[PDB]
């Protein structure tokens, strides 16, 4: 599998792992 | 920054989590 997280994919991953707590760039 | 660490290269959960509020 592709393990890189770019653009939309990165945000989604951040949403997932950081939760509704949210993420800072 | 995050895209260099995670997009260009591959990051782990741990590294990713370093950018959660």
């Amino acid at each position: 599998v592709n393990q890189h997280l770019c653009g939309s994919h990165l945000v989604e991953a951040l949403y997932l792992v950081c939760g509704e707590r949210g993420f800072f760039p | 920054g995050i895209v260099e660490q995670c997009c260009t290269s591959i990051c782990s959960l741990y590294q990713l989590e370093n950018y959660c509020n």
